[PDB]
């Protein structure tokens, strides 16, 4: 059962940084590429970027090329995004969801985490 | 980017209909493109991938067809729980995109 | 000795089996291996051996940290004896730049190196470990050229060269030597948008190239060029079969005289022989990266714009990382046609590894069988833990 | 060049002098010396190198963790002066694989390297520095072969190859190969049981192989090949004096025809000399390990079934380490006569010293002479202790 398990809601000042947790469980972790996702009014659904565990490679949203910076700890078989210098715009939804086509970049994203929403406020 | 046009973001049906949601992408796809169904809450689900193949455990009912920019997904006998947005999205090439996405409602008095 | 000629064809590709192997960044370790990068092969009427852009320093010294950086004064053409790792003391330093090509027509061998700042280049062309040419930039931005063995055909030479925008139209230019002197050369023509990195085979008197579309192409021109009459084509391979990275997914048809659109701005060196049904392309493995890396049999994939694989054989598994890769084959082999072979530039370190602050690599090549051999995966080796 | 004849006979042994030992793993731990072994030498029209089959790292760096493991990718045969120490800045690649054999006809060399995975192996015959034939696995069960030089006569080299079980009956085949090309080849006929590790000689245009049954026998299969006839024929050391290894104690009487029962699923490469009275055998001192080697003169060992020493000679102390060994020959030294040679891999490190993480060797040689010398002990010589 393929279950990507994540976070309910972040709570962080703004222009700060933030880690988001994205703990999978129900296949072999090392062998599909994660996403990342963000849902905001306005923009919709957009795609930051990938990361393979099998041996680190990773590809951003060049629009998010500096605004986060993806990792994943193969141990505790969890995914990573650091969100660098947090703003108002932040304020979003992210997601990180499993692919269809594992390594490929075909068969959608299989499976979604429940989203965590992250809140940028004082 | 490859733009995903998704023209309805509302749709009026009732329970029993067949339903048909269209969607559009800027460059021809070659049929990379899928179908996500989010409830009301957040879940974001897989239905369609490839066009046409259902994902594991997917109703029977859900189509989905279409070919270069223009796509459709086609639900048969609208069910209480269908009420939900619509998303397609393309994985032609990267990055991904997806469409507005299209929100499904009911008509009544 | 005579000058060389086009006489045979390639002989019918069934397997690709292991031709040459150094574990360079294995054995760097502890050894004095150079530090390099777009490497390729070549042989002359008595031997193969590799060749490759040095950096003037080793892997394990200091002066490593920053060789991601692609062009200085500090590297050199090297080459080596076959499957050995390039070391401060066996390799050859063949000339100074850090864009080349060389190829042997028979008699002797002609290299060329390409240095100076990206607005004030130069290529100065050796024949016979002797300089004889020069030729000054054309467009003043980054007078590139091939990045792996050029094809003669009894004394003439092609060889490819470019000079302007890598992410808008450019010049590029054909020049043709004999002996080291400039016969004649010719701007582009045909269908192809944009060219870069050509791996240019021989065979019946006729050199084909397959390069890099750099600016809008994930499918690839391809430059059929006539060694006698001196003149030279282009167009992409028709096939849906993408093999340019980054690359979108593969189509269900292609085109054949225009750049398959979805990526741009970049792509890698990569190769293909085109033979009829007796054609096999090789590509990267991953959409998005330059790893894993394989070959596959794709039957008339320069004409046939819906062409999809018929036969298929890895080189290196997804996970392990490739980079440039070519073509080459030894003209001097005994038999009745020649036997196509190719090389992968396996990269290590940067900007992937970025427990490193160098780049560096190894090479792996393969040549074709007749015989349906079964496959093996062959990585690079080394553990990047060692070098921290 | 004409192809060489094995015209000449084996002359009078009477005692074994030192002809070449490399103190690779002493020189090693403070010089770039590669790890390896299954080394074995052979001679060209004009030299006498060492061979072995590198692990693609060297001693002291961390990629020798883990050398015990004798089949990866990172291994490569490589060849070097008789003597010195296979250092990667002298050695010289001669194939990709990690099983092989090579000899040369008089006009020159045939190389042959087996690579891949257990299931999916094939063997590359290389026939002066380029590859010209390839065999793919037949029982796909880690298709080997012989580990020490082959043997050719006017151009036809036999070699020995099996692809099968290790612990029960498989299938090996004795191909005849001319200027790289199979000439023929055929299963494996006479009455030994199984056969792996060949090590084969010349004299009197025919080959003789001493090889390793692996599954039933202490003592040896031999196969007495005819390089013109393109036969062959196979049965067992008849003589009491067992040579193999582990190996049960010496009996009074022997097996000719059967493997001699006792131990099994186990064995060393060793090899001999069946010359009549003018026999020798090499040995393990050890009936328990690869510790010690001797070498013995058994009067027609090869039909006698009860034949017994009559001379000796030690040449590694109990003590000290031994390993593979092997039969080669000067087939182009003046003289009437065959020097008959020899090697033993002096093993150090794993499974046996432990202290390390590798497993690598040194090599010692020796030819016969008519005089009867005096014997000395020929270790290995390294302190394990210094690599710690
Ligand atoms: C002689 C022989 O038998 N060779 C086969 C080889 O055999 C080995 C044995 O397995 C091994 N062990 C034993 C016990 O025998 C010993 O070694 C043998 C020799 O090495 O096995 C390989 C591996 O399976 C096989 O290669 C495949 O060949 C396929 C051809 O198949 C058929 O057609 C033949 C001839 O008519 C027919 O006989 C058969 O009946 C048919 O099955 C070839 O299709 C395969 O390649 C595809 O799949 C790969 C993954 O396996 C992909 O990475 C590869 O790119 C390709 O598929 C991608 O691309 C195509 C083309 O558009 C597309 O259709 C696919 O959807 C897929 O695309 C996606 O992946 C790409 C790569 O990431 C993306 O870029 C793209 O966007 C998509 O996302 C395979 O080559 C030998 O022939
Ligand atoms: C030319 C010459 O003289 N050569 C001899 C050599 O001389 C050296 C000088 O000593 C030295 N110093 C000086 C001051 O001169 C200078 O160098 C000289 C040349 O190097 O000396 C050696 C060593 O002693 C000698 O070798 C022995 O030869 C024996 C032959 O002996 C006789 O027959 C001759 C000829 O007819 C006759 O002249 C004599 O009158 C007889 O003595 C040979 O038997 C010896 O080998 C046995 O013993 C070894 C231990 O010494 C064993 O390790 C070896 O394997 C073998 O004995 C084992 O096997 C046999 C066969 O079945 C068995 O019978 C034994 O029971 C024993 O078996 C056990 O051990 C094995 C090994 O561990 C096990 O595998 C087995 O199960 C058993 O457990 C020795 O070769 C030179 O000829
Ligand atoms: C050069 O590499 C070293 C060695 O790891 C690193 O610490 C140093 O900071 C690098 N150079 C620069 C300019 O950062
Ligand atoms: C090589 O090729 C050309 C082809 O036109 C031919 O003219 C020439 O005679 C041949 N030369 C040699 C040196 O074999
Ligand atoms: C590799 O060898 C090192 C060096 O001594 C040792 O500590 C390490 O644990 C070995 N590798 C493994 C997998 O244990
Ligand atoms: C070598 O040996 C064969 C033996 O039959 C003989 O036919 C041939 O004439 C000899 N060849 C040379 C090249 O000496
Ligand atoms: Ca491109
Ligand atoms: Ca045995």
């Amino acid at each position: 059962q393929v279950q990507l398990q994540q976070p309910g809601a972040e709570l962080v000042k703004p222009g700060a940084s933030v880690r988001m947790s994205c703990k999978a469980s129900g296949y072999t972790f090392t062998n599909y590429n994660m996403y990342w996702v963000k849902q905001s009014p306005g923009q919709g659904l957009e795609w930051i970027g990938i990361f393979y565990p099998g041996n680190g490679d990773t590809s951003y949203n060049q629009k998010f090329k500096d605004k986060a910076t993806l990792t994943a700890d193969k141990s505790s078989n969890t995914a990573y995004m650091q969100l660098s210098s947090l703003t108002s715009e932040d304020s979003a939804v992210y997601y990180c969801a499993r692919s269809g086509g594992s390594y490929r970049y075909d068969g959608g994203f299989d499976y979604w985490g429940q989203g965590t929403t992250l809140t940028v406020s004082s | 980017d490859i733009q995903m046009t998704q023209t309805t973001s509302s749709l009026s049906a009732s329970l029993g209909d067949r339903v048909t949601i269209s969607c559009r992408a800027s460059q021809d796809i070659s049929n990379y493109l899928n179908w996500y169904q989010q409830n009301p809450d957040g879940t974001v689900k897989l239905l369609i991938y490839y066009t046409s193949n259902l994902h594991s455990e997917v109703p029977s009912r859900f189509s989905g067809s279409g070919s270069g920019t223009d796509y459709s997904l086609t639900i048969s006998n609208l069910e209480q729980e269908d009420i939900a947005t619509y998303f397609c999205q393309q994985d032609f090439t990267l990055p991904f995109t997806f469409g507005g996405g299209t929100k499904l409602e009911i008509r009544r008095a | 000795r005579e000058f060389n000629n086009l006489t045979k064809g390639l002989c019918t590709i069934n397997s690709w089996h292991i031709y040459g192997k150094d574990n360079a960044v294995r054995i760097g370790e502890d050894s004095d291996v150079l530090v390099t990068r777009e490497p390729y092969v070549s042989c002359d009427p008595d031997e193969c051996r590799f060749y490759a852009l040095s950096q003037g320093t080793t892997i394990r010294g200091k002066h490593s940290n920053g060789t991601i950086h692609d062009r200085s004064q500090y590297r050199d053409l090297i080459s080596w004896p076959l499957s050995s790792p390039p070391t401060v003391y066996n390799s050859r330093v063949e000339c100074i730049g850090w864009s080349s090509t060389s190829c042997h027509d028979g008699r002797a061998r002609m290299s060329i190196c390409i240095s100076g700042p990206n607005n004030n280049a130069s290529a100065v062309i050796w024949y016979n470990r002797r300089p004889v040419t020069e030729i000054n930039t054309w467009a003043r931005n980054i007078l590139r050229t091939q990045e792996s063995e050029c094809v003669c055909q009894n004394g003439v030479c092609p060889v490819v060269f470019t000079d302007g925008s890598a992410t808008g139209p450019a010049e590029t230019r054909i020049y043709y030597f004999k002996e080291g002197k400039i016969l004649k050369w010719e701007p582009l023509t045909g269908t192809a948008k944009h060219i870069e990195e050509c791996s240019c085979y021989g065979e019946q008197a006729g050199v084909t190239c397959t390069c890099r579309d750099n600016w809008q192409g994930s499918n690839r021109p391809v430059i059929q060029i006539d060694p006698v009459a001196m003149t030279h084509t282009s167009q992409y391979i028709c096939s849906p079969v993408l093999t340019d990275n980054p690359r979108p997914n593969d189509p269900t048809v292609g085109k054949c005289n225009d750049p398959y659109p979805g990526n741009n701005n970049n792509g890698v060196k990569g190769f293909s022989y085109l033979d009829g049904g007796n054609t096999w392309l090789g590509r990267t493995i991953s959409i998005a990266s330059r790893s894993g890396y394989e070959m596959l049999k794709v039957p008339n994939a320069l004409t046939d714009d819906r062409s999809k694989p018929t036969q298929g054989q890895t080189i290196v598994l997804n996970t392990d990382w490739s980079g440039y890769s070519g073509s080459f084959m030894d003209y001097w082999a005994e038999g009745e046609c020649y036997r196509a072979c190719f090389y992968v530039e396996l990269i290590r370190g940067r900007p992937k590894e970025d427990k490193v602050w160098w780049t560096s690599n190894s090479i792996v090549s393969m040549c074709s069988s007749t015989e349906f051999l079964g496959q093996w995966n062959w990585p690079d080796g080394a553990k990047i833990e060692y070098f921290l």
